[PDB]
């Protein structure tokens, strides 16, 4: 997705709002949209790269000036369409509902353990996207690469600014889970993963900062070889 | 920013509850959503998982130079033996600020970052402010942002959060510590030393 | 600037609207807008490049969903306050003065001819643009040229899809104002002209049409020889 | 498209109605701005500038192949013959389409588009779907916004007015019109067949 969402670079969006401090949820909702995050993650609606491409395909003037969980709410509605597991209709009737009752009781339900268990499950033992491949990495530290200049329309971990650019691998992680194949529901078909280091001035020109460096995770097809 | 297209902030509220209690009832109604779980893991975030275990890692790497080697070789490894680890830190990878090179961390893209050990993220850094500039003059936000003057002669490292993979920064001890007790030098630790946008603690 | 107004390329922006039918003005505040922009510019506000710069400085979220005319406002204000011909405190009272008293009669003022005299040349004068200057043209057409990578913060013509980019020359068309100087307030400083063709594969990678070509305008700086 | 961050339109035009009168009233103290002067502008891009003087250079094109010549050699000199141009079309570049190129005009930085000759943009040309889109994928926005498809093997020539420089789309003379009169053939010139985003009108 070439969208206004991979901010990375731009210009002109304002000072940083930082209060002194804040909690960690601003509001009850947000902690309901915390929450559906495992919720629907364990009901099928998506994956954690789903998941981000359901927020990049977001109005960006939304997305540029929404609360942040806002954008969680977003995402479980186009997954849920797009599932076939929310009804849209009945979705936008029910917020009327709400608009006009907002201390109308919720539906009636059972507790579910299960859920809990999910939950601390999760929590403390991750939802880890290493895996492992047959293919051995085709690139190793020191090797100086470049990035794709492919701009697909799906999702994918592309930034624009590093797009044509060219750097050296520092690490190779493994294989993980690959966005461009996961994000667009097409399975993990996981790829060695790198940090490659490129520096200001190979990003911005001349306006870099001459003493600085990005560093940039790339799955194995982002990058092709310069020198070796 | 001032937008003239912009409803009020409580009119805005107002919306977002009503769109999210019409949501969470219709989940509820699926089964697969309930008040439990929403606290849980509310309660997770609230009040267990936060960035006092980031600090307590920092700590044993101060004061424990073969920790700190693990730490540095392999993160999540190294945080596992504190008790340290899971959800969106399943791949840790720590970077050791030194008196040539300063690291900062950044998701670009959204808003990756390491919940095992800082918990949820601060508004700011998922924010478009932070994420757009940090990559392009680190030098100059951090001072004007958070009164962080880095030399123009140090090196600054930007590391960008595209993937899994979560950068944590080891900020340097600071002078004036020596033979603090590990609780002792955990008050120097702060949120924004392990994200890299300031030093730990002077004093 | 880095901005979001720099749009070529961007996805997610949404499906054009367009009316089957439109007036040029949809709305008298917008003749107002309009014809502020000769007033201004005979006034000294801003030129055409500044005037360009002002509303790359807009906030974002309302760039993208505003009426066009108010970006135009927009400027006349960032410029206003700039040269100090605008005092912020006295609009901000006046436009609660028209918001509570929206028929309220503007100001008493005489009708000048010459600036009825000044619409009228400029309209059907024009503003040319083009310049003579001392250096001879760099590059010709059949040149092969690389897009600078720069990424100054002021005012350039540099969309972000384009730099780091090799493409042909196709025409030099003599020398114009320069953007980057002039959108800054650093005067004219005129440079040479040229169209520059690049393929969309070499603009999108394989996403690109294979047989379509995007011919963008480059000042000479902005291009830098490949193959003569 | 929706944003429920975002006032009703009659509250954002009631806004901007206040706002501009406001500044309006300030440049009319100033003396540099008047009623008559922005009658008089208004007058002239309502009734006098706009595309029926672009279709004029197209049908002369179209019945004079040395005018054409001219046309495609230097567009604002060419133009100049017919009484044509001025502000925002002072340097006027013409391109033609044929049986093995379409060309079709942008501006993905703003807005620049040349008035002499089609007055000013319709809000669908400054807007950023357009904008956006047509550089990245223009075989496709041509064929679901305007319904024009071009066969994938004609190639598809974009220009991005990033200048001063205007460029005008001179749209191939339909089928079955040998012979016509001038006066005939203009009512086939459209506004879109000249930006390039469709033909000129069949038949």
């Amino acid at each position: 997705m070439n969208g206004v969402y991979d901010v990375g670079g731009t210009d002109g969006l304002g000072p940083i709002n930082r209060p002194a401090d804040e909690p960690v949820f601003r509001a009850e909702w947000e902690k309901v949209a915390f929450a559906m995050f495992p919720a629907t993650f364990r009901a099928g609606f998506m994956g954690l790269d789903e998941f981000r491409f359901g927020i990049e395909q977001m109005n960006p003037a939304e997305y540029l000036e929404s609360p942040y969980y806002w954008h969680w709410i977003r995402t479980y509605i186009h997954h849920g369409v797009r599932t076939g597991k929310i009804d849209l209709e009945e979705l936008e009737r029910r917020t009327q509902y709400y608009r006009e009752n907002p201390d109308a009781p919720l539906p009636e339900h059972e507790q579910k353990p299960e859920l809990i268990e999910f939950v601390n499950q999760a929590v403390y033992g991750g939802l880890p996207a290493s895996r492992e491949v047959d293919r051995p990495p085709k690139f190793k530290e020191g090797d100086v690469v470049r990035f794709s200049t492919a701009s697909p329309k799906g999702h994918a971990r592309r930034a624009r600014y590093v797009r044509g650019k060219t750097g050296t691998v520092v690490k190779h992680h493994g294989a993980y889970i690959y966005p461009d194949t996961a994000g667009n529901g097409l399975g993990e078909c996981p790829e060695h993963l790198y940090t490659v280091r490129f520096t200001a001035q190979e990003l911005w020109g001349p306006e870099g900062d001459p003493n600085s460096s990005v560093y940039y995770d790339c799955w194995e097809p982002y990058i092709e070889l310069v020198d070796t | 920013t001032e937008n003239i297209l912009r409803k009020s902030d409580e009119e805005i509220q107002k919306e977002i509850t009503a769109r999210v209690k019409a949501l969470e009832s219709m989940l509820i109604e699926q089964g697969i959503l309930t008040t439990s779980m929403i606290d849980r893991m509310a309660e997770i975030y609230e009040n267990e998982v936060g960035p006092h275990l980031g600090a307590k890692v920092v700590v044993k790497a101060w004061t424990d130079p073969e920790f700190k080697k693990r730490l540095l070789a392999d993160g999540t490894e190294a945080c596992k033996e504190l008790g340290i680890g899971g959800l969106q830190g399943e791949d840790m990878m720590w970077v050791e600020n030194t008196d040539e090179v300063h690291h900062v961390v950044v998701c670009t893209l959204c808003d990756c970052y390491p919940w095992p050990v800082l918990g949820l993220p601060p508004n700011w850094f998922k924010e478009p402010q932070y994420r757009s500039r940090v990559v392009r003059e680190p030098r100059q936000l951090l001072k004007e942002e958070f009164g962080f003057e880095v030399p123009p002669s140090k090196e600054i490292k930007v590391w960008d959060s595209s993937s899994e993979m979560r950068f944590v920064v080891l900020p340097q001890r600071p002078a004036g510590t020596d033979g603090w007790s590990e609780e002792e030098l955990a008050t120097l630790v702060t949120r924004e030393s392990m994200i890299g946008v300031e030093p730990a603690k002077a004093v």
